[PDB]
């Protein structure tokens, strides 16, 4: 799979940092 | 009145810009109290909706058949366990591609550029830094607009979720002296802050006058626009394949979770994401993907669900060399030329072995000696030795598994220490008591993060004994 997908990928939200 | 509002989002700006305070649970009930006041003075969601949200998967297929997308071979179920999904109304096969969205569906942070939010977009820096967030503004303002393209997608999503952002002061409660509290804490003060950031911006930026925002943004608009953001999103390629961004997949993200292996990629060449099955499907029988490889911690936090037997579970551990170390020097420099910090947050995971090779590298170099440690460093065989530092069959030496896998035993055993109830009352909370789902996800998770610690040090105290056994009879070391 060249560009799997990954259902609710976790990212980031801390906007400080 | 609008300036009490305006007068409680920047005491709410102000609480949740202070740095970090064992003062995190107070400072939590002080935020949360802040926001209850704020959300028991607004109207809950700006915009809802006259149907159940069953009224609208017709609408939902229609568009999506309309723009290229598969509609056929299933039907929208509410399952008890998962909520909304989708169930097979034929046979489908392992590995059949049985569902694809092209990119026209799509929400993305290209498409939040170029709708209404653009112009605030080109000029908030947390917009252009988080494309997560700007995928939640994105939500918002589509929502709040009666023509937007996606309002089939968003007339079909749910009203309410269970992220912690849900969660009571009680059920919040039962992870006290968790790691994941911890995170549970930030995303709330996060989604505080930027809450009261953006309701502040959006009042005096003139880019977000046309912003149905701009009228009416309560904090329920924010949580549920964070809270379908972090339990659906994607990141895809662009266009272009040079660069990846955040989506929201349509109909395809309907998939509840179970067990398994990725099997949903982008496809560039037709521009769409392709859905090939997990396992075989019998008609009547739900639709699953594998999600991720994500911690229980993730998908409580992030997800909003706790996953029974999930293979992937792990708990983070802090290591450290430390700088009292009479070895620190070389210890750290073996460790950079391994590739590895001197001190960083590595994971236990559920699933034998209860380490990666990178954490087995760091307490082998941790544990090691002097004489080992020069090793590493000099001569014709140190490049050797540190290529597989992090390889189980290749120790540095009978005495340095045994004192790495002493060290990880007793750190375990520490830890299972500082929580506060044991494994057994958390088993006997969860049959003797009646709980919410919300509740359930608490308990499973704190008797989760022990039962990794727990088996984390039966590992361990195997490993020391197995090890010490080949010190004992003085086995050969294995050569590479
Ligand atoms: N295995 C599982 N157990 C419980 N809930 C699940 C689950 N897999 C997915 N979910 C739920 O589904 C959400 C992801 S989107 C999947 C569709 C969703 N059930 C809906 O009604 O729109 C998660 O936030 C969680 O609420």
């Amino acid at each position: 799979l060249k560009y799997p997908i990954e259902h609710g990928i976790v990212t980031n939200w801390d906007d400080m940092e | 009145s609008p300036k009490e509002i305006l007068n409680l989002t920047s005491e709410l700006l102000q609480k949740c810009s202070s740095p970090a305070p064992g003062k995190e649970w107070e400072e939590y009930v002080q935020i949360r109290t802040l926001v209850e006041k704020i959300r028991k003075k607004q109207k809950g969601l700006s915009v809802t909706f006259d149907g159940k949200r069953e009224d609208y998967f017709p609408d939902l297929m229609k568009w999506a058949s309309e723009n290229g997308a598969s509609v056929e071979g299933f039907e929208m179920v509410n399952f008890k366990e998962e909520g909304f999904g989708l169930r097979a109304t034929r046979d489908i096969k392992a590995e059949e591609l049985f569902l694809w969205v092209p990119r026209k569906l799509l929400m993305t942070v290209e498409s939040a550029k170029n709708s209404v939010l653009g112009p605030l977009y080109s000029q908030d820096r947390i917009l252009q830094a988080m494309g997560n967030i700007a995928l939640a503004f994105h939500l918002l303002c589509e929502r709040a607009s009666p023509n937007s393209f996606w309002q089939p997608y968003i007339q079909t999503l749910p009203s309410e979720y269970d992220t912690p952002l849900y969660f009571e002061e009680d059920e919040v409660r039962y992870l006290q002296s968790t790691q994941a509290i911890h995170d549970v804490f930030s995303q709330y003060k996060n989604t505080a802050r930027q809450y009261a950031y953006f309701y502040k911006v959006i009042q005096t930026h003139p880019h977000a006058n046309k912003l149905p925002l701009k009228d009416s943004f309560t904090y329920e608009d924010y949580r549920w626009a964070v809270s379908s953001v972090m339990t659906r999103q994607n990141q895809i390629p662009t266009e272009d394949g040079s660069r990846v961004t955040l989506a929201l997949i349509p109909l395809w993200d309907m998939c509840n979770h179970t067990n398994g292996l990725i099997t949903t990629g982008y496809n560039l060449e037709d521009d769409r994401c392709e859905c090939v099955a997990l396992q075989d499907f019998r008609a009547g029988e739900q639709i699953y993907i594998f999600y991720g490889t994500r911690s229980n911690a993730e998908f409580v936090i992030h997800s909003g669900f706790f996953f029974d037997n999930n293979s992937h579970d792990r708990v983070k551990i802090k290591l450290g060399v430390s700088k009292s170390d009479r070895l620190y020097a070389m210890k750290a420099e073996v460790l950079a030329r391994a590739g590895i910090p001197t001190s960083s947050v590595f994971a236990l995971h559920f699933t034998e072995p209860p380490i990666s090779a990178q954490l087995l590298a760091f307490l082998r170099v941790f544990c090691m000696t002097e004489e080992e440690l020069k090793e590493h460093l000099l001569g014709d065989s140190a490049i050797d030795r540190i290529f597989t530092l992090g390889n189980s069959e290749f120790p540095v030496s009978w005495d340095n598994e045994v004192k790495l896998w002493t060290f990880l035993e007793d750190r375990a055993s520490l830890l299972l220490k500082t929580y506060k109830t044991t494994i057994e009352e958390d088993k006997s909370v969860l049959k003797n008591h009646d709980l919410s789902v919300r509740a359930k996800m608490a308990i499973k998770l704190r008797l989760g993060e022990k039962e990794i610690l727990e088996k984390a040090v039966k590992s361990a105290a195997v490993n020391r004994e197995y090890y010490r056994q080949q010190m004992e009879e003085k086995a050969p070391l294995p050569k590479y």
